[PDB]
């Protein structure tokens, strides 16, 4: 166990992954957490999703398998290597913490691995309507390799498979070490949510992860990139804005093909039908940091 | 760009 | 760290790296190498190759760079997980021993950085003439990303330019770090050939380096992976045969412009007008060895 | 499925 109250890393460390399909919350997400004086999560590393993918490709690819088995180069070896990137890289990629936290979206992809590779970690899914996300990155041309951001239909397809694969995977790794968070419950109950994830996580109440917005370049606090797609929402309060702006921008042939573009809407418990579906009722207290965040505070 | 904002697989 | 007698790995022990551009002896090095008893090399890796690229990439785009500077993944981050990702590979990868080897041919394009993040491994460069290469990547159908086998001309090039690379690496890395080692000189004189090589790895000579045949699959020996591409040529002893058998196969054409075509031949030594170079007289040695495999001993 | 038995070079 190497350098970082002096904390060691290592494989049986105690860590958090967060992630989703890209723009469902997962920068506020860690922001919040990162506002908890225990925990560090960070920016995004973009290297960390870059090296699972590589493991996870050619585990189907029989010839590149069986050429690495051949080599010695076996699971136990791999799983042995990429611990070791990643925990160079979570740990020495910013402050350190008694919990530390990775957010890179499609890391959520590989959290059966994850799991399996780091026995003490834990995963906060970051679920947000389909819909949402996709005339986010459409309308703020957030790229995502292979997703078309010239098709709502192609997104929507694309975001459906990615987030039927995160959420089979947080099923598997189970509700002791995965929990689905919904980005529109998140946002409508921020207390409620985060004492419901932080208890999930084992880590006490702070005050602080309501105030994310006042951490913002401070130490302890949440360091953001500014090269970050997310970095001008997320130096705001948690706000009721983004729920849905994109009811009406949604072409009537996909509003019509949309439980068969996006089966895993109505599996998510969004009605695919609904437009938009009735979320819930805001907070006083987002609705307050809405009024703020509109006067122009 | 060479690379994209997010990628996977 | 800790391999299971415990043998200690990190960041500072001495690594041998071997490599080259393929079809040059690498396999044959690096197995006289494991016949060592200090020494353990093993089968090619390919992940290391990998993620060396996955990683130049990053750092070669300048938006990509910005961006990760942006997100606390510097140069000192991504080193210092790259380290650690290639050790554990090397390191797991096969038996324990005490001086760690690597052999994947083109990691000698990466020579300079390797050096740097391992500031006391060595390299060894294995240099054969480009047309006996080529000659074998065609003939085997050896597929190397972006060689067109269908041309010697094309493949020349190619082998051109890559130990352009690989040599021009090993001259900055410096004479203390890295080493050109002839496969021609390999075979026709390895116990000479050897003596050196040890020498230069500040390694004690062992005798059994001159037996490597007689230490494939056993424990602390030479372990080969049955399916790469010169594991039947590897399991026989030092020989001959594979010098000069490329002379006559080049198309007339490639011959006449062999200078234009890989200038890295003359640079190298190896006259581009001489079909075949004498490469020299072998050693009563290897003359015995080849005689054994012509005999059918393996 | 870009199998070569030498893939980066
Ligand atoms: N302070 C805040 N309150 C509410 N939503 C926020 C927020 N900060 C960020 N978000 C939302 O997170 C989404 C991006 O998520 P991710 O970080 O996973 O890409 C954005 O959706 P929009 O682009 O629709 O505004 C953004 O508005
Ligand atoms: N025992 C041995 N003696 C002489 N050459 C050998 C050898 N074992 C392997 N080689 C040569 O190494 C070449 C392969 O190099 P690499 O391992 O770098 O791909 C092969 O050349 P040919 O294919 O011309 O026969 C092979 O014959």
């Amino acid at each position: 166990e190497l350098v970082m109250v002096e904390y060691r890393y290592g494989k049986a460390m105690p860590l958090i992954f967060v992630g989703g399909v890209p723009r469902s919350g997962t920068t506020l997400m860690r922001a919040m957490l990162d506002a908890h004086p225990e925990v560090r999560c960070g920016e995004e590393t973009r290297i960390i999703p870059r090296v699972l993918a590589m493991r996870q490709a050619w585990s189907k690819s029989g010839r590149e398998k069986l050429r690495l088995d051949e080599a010695g180069v076996t699971d136990e070896v791999l799983d042995a290597a990429m611990q070791a990137f990643i925990l160079e890289v979570i740990a020495k990629h910013g402050e350190p913490a008694r919990v530390l936290c990775n957010k890179d979206p499609f890391t959520l992809k590989s959290s059966v691995y994850l799991s399996r590779l780091f026995p003490n970690s834990k995963f906060l899914l970051m679920v947000r309507d389909g819909r949402a996300s996709v005339h986010s990155m459409i309308t703020r041309k957030v790229t995502i390799a292979g997703f078309d951001l010239s098709s709502y239909r192609d997104c929507l397809t694309k975001w459906n498979k990615a987030i039927e694969v995160m959420y089979a995977q947080c099923m598997e790794v189970g509700k002791e070490k995965c929990l689905p968070v919904y980005y529109e419950q998140l946002v409508l109950h921020p207390r409620r949510s985060l004492k419901l994830i932080l208890d999930f996580l084992g880590i006490a109440w702070s005050d602080a992860v309501l105030h994310h917005e006042d951490l913002i370049g401070k130490p302890g606090g949440v360091s953001l990139s500014k090269i970050e797609r997310s970095t001008d929402q997320v130096i705001k309060p948690v706000n009721l804005e983004a729920l849905s702006k994109w009811t009406g921008h949604i072409p009537g042939d996909v509003v019509r093909d949309m439980a068969q573009i996006a089966p895993m809407l109505a599996q998510l418990g969004y009605d695919p039908y609904a437009n938009p579906p009735n979320y819930g009722n805001p907070d006083p207290f987002v609705i307050n940091n809405t009024q703020r965040v509109l006067k122009g505070d | 760009e060479d690379f994209e904002d997010y990628e996977f697989d």
